[PDB]
């Protein structure tokens, strides 16, 4: 119901940490963002296409 | 997550009544009277009358031995049957609106009792209530506007830990995994399994845990 | 190698019996042989223990 | 009519539905094997004490002889010992042999108690299954006049529970006929809300709402022991070639247990308060046979 | 609290532990997996041997019997009744029938398998469709019941657990008492 | 004479079904008591 | 051995002088009293104890502070045959025939 405006915050936890271990262990970089909607997603049918 | 005590006192008043009519009867008065107030619990007293004494004292002993068994039957008998013991709970084989349960809207175990169609009937029982987030159930459960939810051993164990009033049960079913997503055909597809491989044989996820 | 029956069956096919009227325990083999009545008895099993 | 007016008139050729097999269906048309144990049923809602008192007459004997060897507890041993039994501050024994047995009598009475609370204990133990008519030979199922209430009892209408009826006891048919009812649900309600006291059905249905009752309040006759003891099956029609396969078939889903399979898949085996009234009545009887000793007494 | 003590260990002890003496059916796993103490078997060459070894997932049971089986139901029955066998595999009403004969044989809770007796008969034969239907006639009325009645339907605390040693030791106990009787008479 | 200040000595001396002399009580309220007290030890 | 190579070199080396030959054989090493605790997979040693006689043999809770890892089927680098194995053994996963 509101507008989107996302925003920077603080992020922690498991598997952050984990992704952590991985960019220090694995040559290369990341970007942490998250999803829009809080849902895993499921397959249906939108209203058109 | 008494009655027949009072039956047993206005009994006892009988027997005192009764008491001090045959001790009157027996050829004193308060002697007769706190002597029946002093026997029904074996309290500290320093011949006819006597028989009734020790019959009703033989009675009253079997009394208490009878409260002993009837609270013993009271706090054993009664073992805690809020467990609803799994998915095999009929109440819930066969629900209603008493247990209101539900999953997250648009989430994996929808679609997994989707397939199973022999578990139609409380997936039609979940339709109706899906949440779209895992902290409003919580939040609902702990307010008691729900009564279960579907969910992983490790998290509802660690959010019983983080919250005293939460219950696991014992059943445990649908031993699954979860990993990293991933994309297609991609050059950092094998490196990130070959890691976490390397996680699970030292301790680093001993240390995660 | 040739198989075939014995006891109460083999002295029915025989012709030395020609029904047997006994507590006779119906199952999916003989039916593929013989023909049964109406079952009389119905039992499951159960084990007997000291 | 009915599914036997489509086999018979052979607009449909079987019924796989479940059905009562009885003797004029298997005169018009077949029948296969039977495949579940569906009879009838009907929907309903001292020495150890003599032993201590000779245990106890031979202590009151010793003491009385450890008073003979050495001021009047003579015979009053036996009611201070009898009090110490249970513990009553009883309103002092002094030879050391009689405290010795009195005291040895005492433990044992306190081990005997505690063997009375392992009595309690096991007492605890013991779940009821109370069952208030046992069969169908009831003498509740003569005449619902010769007992004080007269209940109620009924089948389904045009059922051949109902034939089976007639061809036992027509005049429970004419009982029947004023204790008619319409609907299976509906003479649940009637069982449950009290328009009904009894009801007349297969195990089947009644054993399958014994697993889905809320509260299990209702509770048939046994399981099957002095019952019709019959089953169901499948209807075919005369000169079915299809006859033997499926009984083949049907032996074949039993061998394996996949019957049972169906069946623990289509069942479901499902079925504080204080009670002492008996041993009250108990202690009720006691206390009049006390106040008959009081009235044997009172001769003087 | 040595009395209170006294009580948890005798309600330990003789009221709620009450040994398995039977087995509880089929689905005991010391007996999905035997060994030479639980020697249980059936009739040899039997429908129940058969039926077993139709059972591809219960082969461990079928080659644990086989090397027990006995000919005859009654040998096998005083058999496990000398207790040269432990358990009996068979239908239900015969083991409830010799159970009611006698109380020392003692049945199980599984009931599975729920099979059923009939007429052995022939093939294509005119002594069939009518004698079934004269078994369905007798069974609706009374006279499988009254058979019943003939064989099937007719069958045919105290404490003395532990203080049977101790009224023994009292009964010494008086024996004492009166020797030390003599010892006040020794007294004086 | 002796039970005056005591009253501790007579009471967690009779909690536990004891049968050991203490003192004959005069007192009914201490009486009263005394049996609430040993009903609430039966029960505990 | 090889995973405790990687991680306890001196415990490996204090387990050469405990070395042993069979499963049956580390069972009998436990039911006597030559052998104090026994390390091997999780879910084996679970069905083991399951069929212990008498549940002599315990384990350690329910597999809490340990490799957590599985089973799965190998396969060479480039056989077609490993999307197809996956997806059938999720499709054994979601249909709880597993
Ligand atoms: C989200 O961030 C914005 C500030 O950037 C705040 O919420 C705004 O509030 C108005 C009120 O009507 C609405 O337009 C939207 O809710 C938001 N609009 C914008 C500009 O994003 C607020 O600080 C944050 N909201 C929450 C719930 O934390
Ligand atoms: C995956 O990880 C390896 C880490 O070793 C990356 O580097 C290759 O490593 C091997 C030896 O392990 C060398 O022989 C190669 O020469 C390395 N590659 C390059 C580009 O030099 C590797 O690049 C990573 N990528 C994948 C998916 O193979
Ligand atoms: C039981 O048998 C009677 C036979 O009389 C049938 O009664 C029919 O019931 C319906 C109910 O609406 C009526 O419309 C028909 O006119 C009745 N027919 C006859 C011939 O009476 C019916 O088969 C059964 N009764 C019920 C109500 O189930
Ligand atoms: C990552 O790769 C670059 C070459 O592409 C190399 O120069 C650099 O040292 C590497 N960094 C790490 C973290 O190893
Ligand atoms: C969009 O799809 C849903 C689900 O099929 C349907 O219920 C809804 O009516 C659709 N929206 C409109 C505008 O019809
Ligand atoms: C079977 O019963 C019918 C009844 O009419 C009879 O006519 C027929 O002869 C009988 N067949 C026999 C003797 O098996």
């Amino acid at each position: 119901g509101s507008p989107r405006h996302t925003v920077p915050q603080c992020c922690y936890g498991f598997c952050i940490d984990l992704l952590i271990k991985l960019a220090r262990t694995m040559n290369f970089t990341y970007e942490v963002h998250l999803v829009a909607d809080g849902k895993f997603g499921t397959q249906e049918r939108v209203n058109n296409s | 997550k008494s009655t027949l005590w009072l039956l047993v006192g206005l009994s006892v008043h009988v027997v005192a009544v009764m008491l001090y009519l045959l001790d009157r009867f027996s050829p004193t008065l308060s002697s007769a009277m706190w002597f029946s107030w002093g026997v029904l619990l074996n309290s500290g007293i320093g011949f006819s009358a006597r028989i009734l004494g020790m019959v009703w004292a033989g009675f009253a002993m079997i009394i208490v031995a009878s409260y002993t068994a009837n609270l013993a039957a009271f706090l054993v008998l009664d073992r805690p049957e809020e467990r609803i013991t799994g998915i095999n709970d009929p109440r819930l084989r066969n629900p209603s609106d008493k247990f209101i349960y539900a999953t997250v809207k648009q989430s994996s175990v929808d679609i997994y009792f989707r397939r199973q169609v022999e578990l139609s009937t409380m997936y039609r029982h979940m339709e109706k209530h899906n949440y779209e987030s895992a902290a409003e159930a919580i939040q609902a459960v702990r307010d008691n506007k729900l009564h279960a939810f579907i969910w992983d051993s490790a998290v509802l164990e660690f959010e019983a830990s983080q919250k005293c009033d939460l219950v696991t049960t014992g059943e445990l079913f649908f031993r699954s995994g979860f990993g990293i997503g991933m994309r297609k055909d991609s050059p950092w597809k094998q490196n990130v399994s070959l890691s976490i491989l390397k996680s699970h044989e030292n301790g680093f996820m001993e240390d995660l845990d | 190698n040739k198989k075939e029956w014995n006891g109460m069956m083999g002295e029915l096919l025989s012709g030395q019996a020609d029904m047997i009227v006994a507590p006779l325990t119906i199952n999916n083999e003989r039916a593929q042989y013989i023909e049964f009545s109406k079952p009389f008895k119905y039992q499951g099993l159960t084990i007997l223990v000291k | 009519n009915g599914m036997i007016g489509e086999v018979v008139y052979q607009r449909a050729v079987m019924a796989v539905g479940s059905l009562t097999i009885n003797e004029e269906r298997s005169e018009v048309v077949d029948f296969s094997v039977p495949f579940v144990e569906t009879g009838i049923s009907v929907m309903v809602s001292a020495s150890v004490w003599v032993m201590m008192f000779v245990m106890l007459l031979i202590v009151s004997a010793i003491a009385v002889f450890v008073f003979e060897y050495f001021s009047f507890t003579i015979g009053k041993a036996i009611w201070l010992l009898w009090g110490l039994v249970f513990n009553n501050s009883v309103p002092n024994p002094k030879g050391t042999t009689s405290k010795i047995m009195v005291s040895v009598w005492a433990f044992f009475a306190v081990i005997f108690l505690a063997s009375y609370t392992a009595n309690l204990a096991a007492f605890m133990i013991q779940e009821e299954f109370v069952d208030q008519v046992t069969g169908l030979s009831d003498k509740k199922f003569q005449r619902p006049h010769d007992y004080s209430p007269p209940f109620r009892f009924g089948t389904v209408p045009n059922g051949s529970t109902e034939r089976n009826i007639r061809n036992n006891y027509p005049y429970m048919h004419q009982y029947m006929t004023r204790f008619n009812q319409r609907g299976v649900e509906d003479a649940l309600v009637s069982l449950k809300t009290g328009k009904l006291d009894a009801f007349i059905y297969d195990a089947a249905v009644l054993n399958y709402k014994a697993g889905r009752d809320e509260g299990c309040k209702l509770v048939t006759i046994g399981s099957g022991y002095i019952f019709a003891t019959t089953g169901y099956g499948i209807a075919l029609q005369k000169g079915s070639p299809w006859k033997r396969q499926i009984d083949l078939a049907l032996l074949q889903f039993v061998g394996d247990g996949e019957m049972e399979e169906l069946e623990t898949l289509w069942l479901t085996g499902i079925c504080s308060s204080q009670l002492d009234i008996d041993n009250m009545a108990g202690v009720f009887y006691m206390l009049a046979a006390a106040m008959a000793l009081s009235l044997i007494t009172f001769i003087w | 609290i040595i009395v209170a003590s006294y009580t948890a260990n005798l309600a330990a002890f003789l009221v709620l532990d009450r040994p398995e003496e039977r087995i509880t059916g089929i689905n005991d796993p010391r007996l999905r997996n035997p060994s030479d103490k639980f020697i249980y078997a059936t009739v040899k060459q039997s429908s129940v041997d058969i039926y077993f070894r139709r059972q591809v997932e219960l082969s461990t049971m079928y080659r644990h019997m086989e090397k027990h089986n006995y000919e005859s139901a009654a040998e096998a029955i005083q058999a496990v009744r000398d207790n040269k066998l432990h358990a009996f595999i068979w239908d239900s009403a015969v083991l409830e029938f010799e159970a009611s004969q006698k109380c020392d044989l003692v049945t199980t809770g599984e009931l599975f398998f729920r099979s059923g007796f009939g007429i052995g008969m022939r093939k294509d034969s005119p002594w069939k469709q009518n004698v079934s239907l004269s078994i369905l006639k007798s069974h609706e009325n009374g006279f499988m019941e009254d058979l019943d009645k003939t064989w099937v339907r007719y069958q045919e605390t105290l404490t003395f657990e532990n203080m049977a040693g101790v009224f023994m030791l009292v009964a010494g106990g008086i024996v004492a008492g009166i020797f030390l009787i003599f010892i006040e008479i020794a007294y004086k | 004479s002796f039970t005056i200040g005591k009253a501790i000595w007579l009471l967690w001396g009779l909690v536990f079904n004891n049968s050991v002399p203490v003192q004959n009580p005069k007192g009914t309220t201490s009486k009263i008591m005394v049996s609430v007290w040993a009903f609430f030890a039966v029960i505990f």
